[PDB]
């Protein structure tokens, strides 16, 4: 089975399955524990930085596309940079040639498109790289998940990586807590961390190992690292 | 070595297994038709068969009009029929633009074979599971009918048939030939013509047809066009006071 | 349209195709360059598989890059062309921009990157030869001598082999060259390069050329006699024991 | 994907060895017999017309020797076809080397050229070798009279007397047993029939099975005279040595 | 014949003082003997503490601040938001401007 | 047979793991970032007594802040070395000032996953990922001294002390220990000068090892021979010390 | 234009260029040598527009350097001056031809006579006893049209230079700074460093 | 033999294309989505399993507009059906600027229909793993259409497609008989979010969410548009009450 | 999209084998038979129309085709590789030769043309060789009449007479019988006939064979008069009813 249908992604096995997308996929879970979470007035990106060494610095997982957007990533680093740099493109053609700052909607749809073209032509390869989307247009806060299939789907919250698993149920119970945090960023960040923990295991998240990224109403989107976040741990 | 089966190399008995098989999937669509010559106009008959009750019976057809004066009939899948007949459309109104006459269905025909032989011999392209019968009143040749395939074959004839009983239609219509003598149906109107086609095609099957079961086109000089359910079912009524 | 990847990692971090190019040199026949005080010299072996050639127009295979600067392989003939054409078309393109001829490490480093480059390009395999490429920088007497491989890894020795028996004769110099004391002479030079060779050309006067490159565009090959004339005073070395 | 049924052609074998070629050659080794024997005052060309029939026009049949230049001419073992392409393509870089430099193009230049053109199958395009080998006999101001052979690798050298096809090293054996420095054309003519005819995997030796060309720079003149030998002149000579 | 482009008129002044610098220019924009608008701002703050003006062909003008401006944003996303000095910034300029060497941004531009 | 660019069921890219096994069995090469600059030392690894050992260049300098050290297929790195110092050139023709250490990195690790046969994303006419990794350190005025590993996978991390090659997974627990963010420059090289020694098949001498450092001041320099020769022999004095 | 004159005599061919580089209004350089050495028996002088004058000379140059070690063999003055034909009338019809006007002076070692090649950027080409390009010829072909003989030494050849180098500093209108000559026999090359007075 | 099923334009030795067969499996896997035809416009809806309670409500929208008048609904891969439409957006825009009138239906299907039927031919590329509903209002009446994998399409009264094709089609074909007159825009659009309740049975372990869109001559002036509030309310109540 | 298949489909097999070329020589050893004979003024080409129905109009297929007014081609083996052939050859006639020296090319050469078209299709990336051998007649000024069998693998010969395909043995060994030097042209369409007709199992008449000649200039076949030098086509397909009158004389 599956051996033989999984040597190229232009390939459907006998059930209707991409195993090379899903393989890509697998990628993302082996990937470090991120999270999403917005109210009415922000929205949240905490993630988790992972360390090679004890000597190592913890990869920077927060990715920002313009003063309005931002990104958050699991998996395959340099998949990510391509795509947030699309994105940035995306953003900055929307500004100089509309004079528009782009709908969050609207940057998942080119997500999606993008990703989708790697998954039916000859030669190439899905992307291993999960991204979790935030930001404030003019609909209010916004979070967005991407998946290397292609499919994006909008939240309130959610989160991709390592035992991911734990900090989804956890928001998918603090639901109506934390979604009306309006007004308070403070509250939506510890709100996150307290989804994020939802996850670890391993450690506890230290200074130099919690990265978090906020943007809402009157918030450029913004990345706090180290000192900064000091005071959520 | 095996994978001389999957793409158009030669298999050592010097065989090309995917023109075959290509030759299989004109059959898919389990339906039968057949062409004669008139006088002076060319007819086509083919069976018309709407399983599902949601289907627009409207849009259900194997039959096209290439162009003014060509009409073509394919036998095999729906999509690789509609991608020969927009190539047909398309390579008859560029003959006309290039050369200043209407192309010709022969010539539409051999072009539609070179084509063919093409996806024979160039491994990337795949062949079209799917028989093409073109016909018309050609200006110079008259009542016409040439039909292609998935090897690049391409011929004229008196009259043919094709499709799962293209056989017992075939020796039909020779033995109706060895007898009449002649080429072709030596009658003056298309009607009637139309009516000899439905009625051999009966006999053949044997199977009695409503007017909803066929599917009829008519060549003649100028103007090819197809029939509708009552055009048909008009000529099911002529053949009926006949029987 | 041509792009196949036929030279790629394997499980244990093997590239194959430039490995099985390193087979295609050791089936080549032998090569070997050690340098003097004051001068280099490359020997190589000719194969006798078929004798009855024209030796006048048979290809020879220590070849001129430049006027100062020589290549000599082990390896596809047809593969060595390909690399001494671009080579010698690197060495008239350096001298007309940079309006001074280039410096053996140059010329090295240079045919290396294009072995180097078929290693990690679509369609393409490996150059099945290795080389050595030896002479005297520009205005300089301090000899050089390099060696390049299908890999495109290059380096300089104080004396080198490749090609069959490359093993044999690599040992033969390990143990006969002393860094301190190099062959400060032409003659006592080519003698320890014909010594090495004996060591597998298995008595071949006429299975044995030498080239004899000294500073300024100072370059000559041996004719059969000369050479023979170090193979009988060394077989006499061995006599006299 | 196509990768499925990519045959590779230009790769290394565990051995560096060039599968396709190794193959080529093998497909060389079953055409008919060819040699080239240079002798003082010219070269000579003889095949051996692998395959014949009483109905093939002999006359008009050339599928052994071609005329590249006045002054280089070839012999074929391999795949008639393929040598055409190589053989016309050959015949160009001669013109182009004429129409540069108004001198006729030296004989080893244009084998370089045709060897590099074979050698490209071999390393890259995936595409397969030419299944061909040559005999180049030419005349040069440089080097005078020169045998020459090339092969599916890429690889040429040059000979006093060569063979190429099938049975070499008996041909190889049996030249390298009468060759003599001093030869002259006429012994070489002699000396070819003679190897051909003991190599042969046919019954006799006759003309309609061969093809015979000589390359002299005859005496009355001062220039190169390429000779390309007509059924008649072949029987004739055929006789003279006794072979009858 | 057409001609790519024109002139708007105006003028811009930058003075450096030993701890701040100023940047001035005139509100009008004209073509011809017309006045086009009585206020449309020639000089802007680009970020990193750096205003520019581009005066001469308002086209090119804008274009060529714009190109900068963008020009900053990227410089951020490029080296972790590092602050671009200002002789970074006209250094990067000559480049945009340089670049169209053979059709030429009509303007005198001060930063 | 099998996409270049394929996945295996664990997620992962088998050549560019394949990739990492061949620099596994690369000459150790090691990096160590102190507050006074950060050391680069090599294994020469010469094959052959005839083989003249400078002739090894496996630290180069990419910029006079920057150099950098590779393990593995060393072929491969000459492209990647070239790209990296026009980077910097590039940049500083540009931008009238030094490339950052982590930009000119993240450039380098550009090029590592443009391979393929037709990887529908732009032009990345690579046959294979290559074969070597590479050790870039350097300083620049944002975030001072800086050690970065760059990888075939086209990642990129930042380590205070990091080994690559043969005697990685060995060397890599010594640096463990014997790191702090206080050492002085002259610690860490003898550290590495240790550390070299015990991975080392050979017995470590100014010849069949080379250090290098890079340091505000001076930037970039490749220790020559004798300069290192007495390093060697201040460590022998220190171990025999106790 | 510049001075470039040529003249083929018994054994030799000899070749006379000047030395001054002017642009515009100023003499920039009086010691200028418009020759390059194609081969160790050819020599090769050329005059033409600022650029590609050098640029050209240089071009060729490595050509036929380049042609000497793929083949170890120099190529007949003849065979030089064929293939520098054809480079200029690829020129002439190309965007931006070369404009260039050379001299090709050689020695066939295989024929053992001196040869003498006058081609113009446009790619015309023929052999003479002497030739020059630019205004030079103006004054120079009538003059050696009365005191030329194929017989003539080398000696006699550069009396003969002598005496139109004179002519020209008499005539013509610029300053050419006088000339650099050189000798191109069966020994190879050779520059006259005693013509500014012979 | 057999891996007549690992490359897309295989011809199986009875003849079939094994890949595109292979892309309906994934199509059938998805979720269920239908379209109906009504006396003056169609109505398109589809079933959106709420995998969770963070999905924000609303937001997430599949159905898609093509120009002005074009809606389009589909099952299987969603990236496919996206890329689909937006080919057929490129499409529809190329036709209207060279003619100037909007694309019509039937014109339309075949532009969808010709480029699915491109991606059988090659084995470089992967069939399109969705089945589309589309359609719309034009110069002649209002065009329901339902497109294969395979790059088959034909015209409908009533299509369905996705996990519950059966128990849409069944009902549709209730319709169909009990309505030879035609239904009406403001019925069909209660009826289909009937059909959708009804069909989500077989996923009735998972909660969804409803979504249509309409496009009727009378009721939308021929444009595309989607079923909001009271409208949507009223059509969800409609069957929320023949659910039980 | 794009032919991914850049790389060649023929390849030499460990035994020396090009194993494509083989099995498209297969291909035509099943084809219908087909001869050739040349006279000392004239040649003949001939070959079975094995109708594949009794509906289908035999003449709307022509196995024997011109290329150029005084070279004619018939064949053996795929009918469909046979067509696209001959559209090439005649076009290649003109684009090589007539534009280019305002006459049409000599039968060796326009041979030389065709077997060159066949060979890349045994070298080029992703093609099959063609499935056929073609037998070619011709007349040109300098070299006579001539007849030449191109093949498979691009390779052609020059024939006094011989035949291709099923009964080719069989048929080449009846024409070395009767064949020889001084044949006049009526004399080899009769012992084509005759070899022929061994090879037909049914029918065999003016209706079931096809049969064409280059012999003398036809000026009752030019279209026009008015020009001296034109003398007409000496290329001339014979009718069914020339065919059976030669017949009864069997």
């Amino acid at each position: 089975f599956r051996n033989n249908y999984d040597g190229d992604t232009v390939t459907f096995s006998p059930t209707g399955r991409l195993f090379q997308v899903e393989y890509a996929l697998e990628a993302i879970k082996q990937g470090s524990v991120t999270v999403g979470l917005r109210s009415n007035t922000h929205a949240v990106l905490v993630a988790l930085k992972r360390n090679a060494d004890e000597l190592s610095s913890y990869q920077k997982k927060i990715i920002k596309c313009d003063e309005h957007m931002g990104l958050s990533l699991a998996g395959l680093a340099p998949d990510a940079r391509v795509l947030s740099n699309y994105l940035r493109q995306q953003c900055n053609y929307s500004s100089l040639v509309f004079n528009r700052k782009l709908a969050v909607e609207r940057a998942g749809h080119l997500l999606c498109d993008k990703a989708q073209k790697n998954t039916q032509s000859y030669g190439g390869r899905p992307y291993g790289v999960g991204l979790l989307i935030i930001g404030y247009d003019k609909s209010g806060a916004h979070l967005l998940e991407f998946q290397p299939s292609g499919n994006v789907t909008e939240l309130y919250g959610t989160a991709i990586g390592a035992r991911s698993q734990g900090a989804k149920t956890y928001l998918e119970r603090t639901l109506d807590t934390f979604i009306k945090i309006d007004g308070n960023p403070d509250e939506l960040i510890k709100a996150g961390v307290e989804a994020i923990s939802q996850s670890l295991r391993d450690e506890s998240l230290t200074v130099d190992n919690l990265s978090i990224a906020i943007v809402g109403k009157d918030t450029p989107f913004t990345i706090y690292d180290g000192e900064a976040v000091a005071k959520y741990i | 070595a095996g994978y001389d089966r999957h793409i158009t190399i030669f298999s050592p008995e010097g065989r090309l297994y995917q023109v075959e098989y290509a030759f299989k999937a004109t059959n898919q669509t389990n339906i039968n038709s057949l062409a004669v010559r008139g006088k002076d106009c060319t007819v086509v008959i083919s069976q018309k068969k709407v399983p599902d009750k949601l289907l627009d019976p409207t849009t259900v057809s194997y039959i096209f009009c290439i162009s003014r004066t060509i009409g073509m009939v394919v036998n095999g899948p729906i999509p690789d029929a509609r991608n020969a007949a927009l190539r047909a459309k398309a390579e008859a109104a560029e003959f006309r633009y290039k050369y200043g006459y209407d192309m010709p269905c022969d010539v539409l025909a051999k072009r539609m074979a070179n084509l063919s032989q093409i996806y024979t011999q160039r491994a990337y392209m795949r062949p079209l599971g799917v028989i093409l019968t073109f016909v018309s009143v050609d200006e110079e040749l008259g009542p016409s009918i040439y039909k292609t395939d998935p090897a690049g074959y391409y011929v004229g004839y008196k009259a043919t048939a094709t499709g799962p009983k293209q056989q017992e239609i075939t020796t039909n219509l020779e033995n109706h030939f060895k007898k009449s003598k002649i080429d072709h149906i030596n009658e003056e109107s298309w009607e009637k013509v139309v009516e000899f086609a439905i009625t051999h095609m009966i006999d053949a099957l044997g199977t009695e047809f409503s007017k909803n079961d066929l599917e009829v086109g008519v060549a003649t000089k100028d103007k090819f066009f197809t029939l509708s359910a009552e055009n048909i079912e008009e000529r099911l009524v002529a053949i009926a006071e006949q029987d | 349209g041509y792009d196949r990847a036929l030279s790629i990692f394997s499980p244990d971090g093997h590239i194959f195709q430039v490995e099985y190019a390193l087979e295609a040199v050791k089936r080549g026949t032998c090569a070997v360059g050690v340098k003097g005080k004051n001068c280099v010299v490359l020997g190589c072996e000719r194969r006798s598989t078929l004798k009855l050639q024209d030796t006048r127009i048979t290809p020879s295979k220590v070849s001129k890059i430049d006027s100062h600067v020589v290549l000599s392989f082990s390896g596809l003939n047809a593969d060595s062309r390909i690399l001494i054409e671009k080579a010698r078309v690197e060495a008239q393109s350096h001298r007309l921009t940079l309006e001074d001829p280039v410096t053996v490490e140059y010329l090295t480093r240079y045919v290396a990157g294009v072995q180097q480059r078929y290693t990690q390009s679509g369609g393409v395999r490996p150059f099945g030869v290795s080389t050595l490429i030896a002479g005297f920088d520009p205005r300089d007497d301090e000899p050089k001598l390099y060696q390049t491989e299908p890999s495109g890894i290059y380096s300089s020795w104080s004396a080198q082999t490749i090609g069959r028996n490359s093993k044999t004769v690599r040992e033969f110099l390990e143990k006969n060259y002393d860094r301190k004391e190099p062959p400060a002479t032409v003659e006592e030079c080519v003698k320890l390069t014909v010594r090495s060779l004996l060591e597998v050309v298995q008595t071949g006067a006429k299975n044995i050329e030498i080239t004899v490159v000294k500073p300024d565009s100072d370059i000559v090959a041996l004719s059969s006699e000369e050479i023979n004339q170090y193979v009988t005073q060394i077989e006499q070395e061995k006599q006299e024991q | 994907g196509s990768r499925r049924y990519d045959s590779r052609t230009t790769i290394f074998s565990p051995e560096g060895r060039l599968y396709q070629v190794e193959y080529a050659l093998e497909s060389i080794s079953h055409a008919g017999t060819a040699i080239g024997i240079m002798a003082s005052d010219g070269i000579v060309l003889a095949a051996e017309r692998k395959v014949t029939s009483t109905l093939l026009e002999q006359d008009t049949s050339t599928e052994k020797l071609y005329k590249l230049n006045d002054k280089i001419a070839v012999a074929v073992a391999g795949l008639t076809a393929d040598a055409e392409i190589l053989i016309n393509t050959a015949r160009i870089h001669a013109q182009n080397y004429l129409k540069t430099y108004n001198e006729d193009i030296p004989v080893e230049i244009l084998v370089r050229r045709l060897s590099d053109i074979k050698q490209g199958y071999t390393q890259h395009g995936g595409l397969r070798p030419f299944g061909v080998s040559f005999i180049y006999a030419g005349y040069d101001d440089r080097y005078g009279y020169q045998l020459y052979t090339s092969n599916p690798s890429g690889n040429y050298t040059g000979w006093k007397a060569i063979s190429v096809g099938a049975n070499t090293s008996a041909a190889q054996t049996l030249l390298q047993m009468d060759y003599k420095d001093d030869m002259k054309v006429d012994d070489a003519i002699e000396l070819a029939l003679k190897t051909l005819s003991k190599t042969t995997d046919s019954s006799a030796l006759t003309y309609d099975r061969l093809e015979f060309a000589t390359i002299r720079k005859g005496a009355n003149d001062g220039e190169v005279y390429q000779k390309i030998f007509k059924p008649q002149e072949i029987k004739d000579i055929l006789v003279k040595t006794g072979i009858t | 014949q057409f001609n790519p482009y024109g002139d708007n008129g105006g003028t811009i002044l930058g003075i450096a003082g030993e701890d701040f610098a100023v940047l001035a220019g005139d509100t009008r924009n004209i073509t011809d003997y017309s006045i086009n608008s009585r206020y449309e701002p020639k000089v802007f703050d680009c970020g990193d503490n750096i205003v520019m003006s581009a005066n001469g062909f308002a086209a090119d003008g804008d274009a060529l601040v714009k190109r900068f401006k963008n020009s900053v944003k990227w410089y951020h996303f490029d080296h972790n938001d590092k602050k671009l000095s200002i002789n970074s910034a006209a250094r990067n300029i000559q480049h945009l401007l340089y670049g169209k060497r053979f059709f030429p941004y009509y303007v005198h531009t001060i930063i | 047979d099998r996409g270049v660019s394929t996945f295996s069921p664990e997620g992962r890219l088998f050549q560019v793991e394949y990739s990492l096994e061949a620099i596994k069995l690369g000459s150790t090469a090691i990096g160590i970032a102190t507050k006074e600059g950060v050391v680069l030392g090599v294994e020469k690894r010469a094959t052959s007594p005839l083989l003249e050992s400078d002739s090894i260049e496996k630290i180069v300098e990419i910029d006079r802040h920057i150099g950098c050290a590779m393990s593995g297929l060393t072929a491969d790195a000459r492209s990647m070395i070239e790209h990296a110092r026009t980077a910097a050139v590039t940049h500083n023709l540009y931008y009238d000032e030094d490339i950052n250490v982590e930009s000119l990195t993240q450039s380098v690790c550009d090029l590592a996953l443009r391979f393929g046969e037709g990887a529908s994303g732009e032009e990345r006419l690579m046959s294979r990922p290559f074969g070597v990794a590479l050790l870039i350190a350097g300083h620049d005025a944002d975030d001072g001294y800086q050690l970065f590993h760059a990888e075939p996978s086209g990642t990129f991390y930042r380590y205070n002390a990091k080994a690559i090659g043969s005697g990685s997974e060995g060397a890599q627990a010594e640096l463990l220990n014997e790191w702090h963010s206080s050492l002085t420059l002259k610690e860490a090289e003898l550290l590495v000068l240790k550390i070299l020694k015990q991975v080392m098949e050979e017995k470590l001498d100014e010849n069949n090892a080379q250090l290098s450092c890079i340091t505000k001041q001076d930037g970039f320099k490749i220790y020559d021979n004798e300069k290192t020769a007495e390093l060697i022999k201040e460590l022998k004095e220190k171990e025999a010390a106790e | 234009m510049d001075i470039i004159l040529g003249i083929r005599v018994q054994d030799s061919v000899i070749l006379a260029s000047s030395k001054a580089v002017t642009r515009g209004i100023s003499v920039l350089k009086d010691s200028d040598d418009k020759t390059r050495q194609l081969s160790p028996h050819t020599l090769m002088s050329f005059a033409g527009e600022a650029g590609d004058t050098v640029q050209f000379a240089e071009y060729i140059q490595a050509n036929i350097q380049l042609y000497s070690i793929r083949e170890d063999y120099e190529l007949s003055p003849q065979a030089v001056s064929s293939f520098v034909r054809q480079e200029l009338a690829k020129s002439i019809r190309s965007r931006r031809p070369y404009q260039v006007n050379v001299l090709i002076g050689g020695y066939d070692k295989k024929k053992n006579k001196p040869e003498l090649y006058q081609i113009d950027y446009l790619g015309t080409k023929v052999e003479l006893p002497y030739g020059a390009h630019g205004y030079s010829g103006f004054y120079t072909f009538s003059l050696l049209d009365h005191h030329y003989r194929p017989d003539m030494t080398t000696e006699e050849g550069l009396d003969l230079l002598k005496l139109c180098v004179q002519e020209l500093e008499k005539r013509m209108p610029m300053d050419f700074k006088g000339v650099i000559v050189k000798i191109v026999d069966k020994d190879g090359i050779r520059q006259v460093d005693d013509f500014q007075a012979q | 033999g057999t891996g007549y099923d690992l490359s897309n334009s295989v011809f199986s030795p009875d003849g079939r294309n094994f890949q595109v067969e292979y892309a309906v499996k994934a199509v059938e896997n998805g979720t269920t989505s239908i379209g109906i035809k009504c006396n003056d416009g169609v109505v398109f809806a589809v079933e959106k399993l709420i995998t969770s309670k963070l999905l924000v409500p609303q937001k997430n929208v599949k159905i898609q507009v093509v120009d002005r008048h074009i809606g389009c609904v589909y099952s299987g891969l969603i990236p496919d059906g996206r890329h689909l439409v937006n080919r057929g957006r490129e499409e529809a825009a190329s036709f209207k600027k060279l003619y100037k009138t909007p694309i019509p239906i039937p014109a339309f299907a075949d532009r969808l229909g010709q480029y699915v039927q491109a991606h059988t031919l090659y084995n470089s590329v992967r069939p399109f793993g969705v089945s589309t509903i589309f359609g719309g209002v034009d110069k002649n009446g209002a065009h329901l259409y339902m497109l294969e994998p395979s790059g088959s399409y034909w015209g409908y009264k009533g299509a369905a497609t996705g996990k519950g094709r059966q128990s849409a089609k069944a009902e549709l074909e209730k319709l169909v008989d009990h309505h030879p007159e035609g239904l009406s825009a403001r019925e069909a659009v209660k009826q289909a979010a009937k059909i959708i309740y009804l069909a989500h049975e077989d996923n009735k372990e998972k909660d969804f969410e409803l979504e249509i869109s309409w496009c009727s001559l009378s009721e939308t002036n021929g444009l595309h548009k989607f079923v909001k509030g009271d409208l949507l309310q009223e059509a969800i109540d409609f069957a929320q009450k023949e659910i039980n | 999209m794009t032919d991914r298949y850049s790389f060649s489909l023929t390849t030499f097999s460990p035994s020396g084998k090009l194993g494509q070329i083989d099995y498209a020589l297969t291909a035509v050893k099943q084809g219908v038979t087909s001869l050739g004979i040349k006279a000392t003024n004239g040649v003949v080409i001939a070959t079975e129309k094995k109708s594949s129905s009794p509906l289908a109009m035999s003449e709307t297929l022509s196995k024997v085709s011109l290329l150029t007014p005084d070279i004619g081609a018939v064949y053996s083996g795929m009918g469909p590789d046979y067509r696209v052939l001959v559209d090439k050859s005649r076009k290649v006639a003109h684009t090589s030769y007539k534009r280019i020296y305002g006459e049409y090319p000599p039968t060796k050469l326009l041979v030389s043309e065709v077997a060159k078209i066949m060979q890349e299709a045994t070298q080029s990336g992703g093609v099959r060789p063609f499935g056929v051998s073609l037998l070619i007649a011709g007349h040109d000024e300098f070299n006579g009449f001539s007849l030449y069998q191109v093949d498979p693998s691009g390779s052609y010969f020059p024939w006094k007479a011989t035949a291709i395909g099923k009964g080719s043995v069989a048929a080449k060994t009846f024409l070395e019988k009767r064949w020889n030097d001084e044949l006049e042209l009526e004399d080899a369409i009769h012992i084509a006939l005759l070899t022929l007709k061994e090879s037909v199992e049914g029918e065999f008449n003016g209706d079931t064979i096809e049969l064409a000649i280059i012999g003398d200039e036809n000026p009752d076949l030019l279209g026009y008069t008015g020009i001296p030098t034109d003398k007409g086509p000496r290329f001339r397909k014979l009718t069914s009813q020339e065919i059976n009158d030669r017949l009864e004389a069997l």
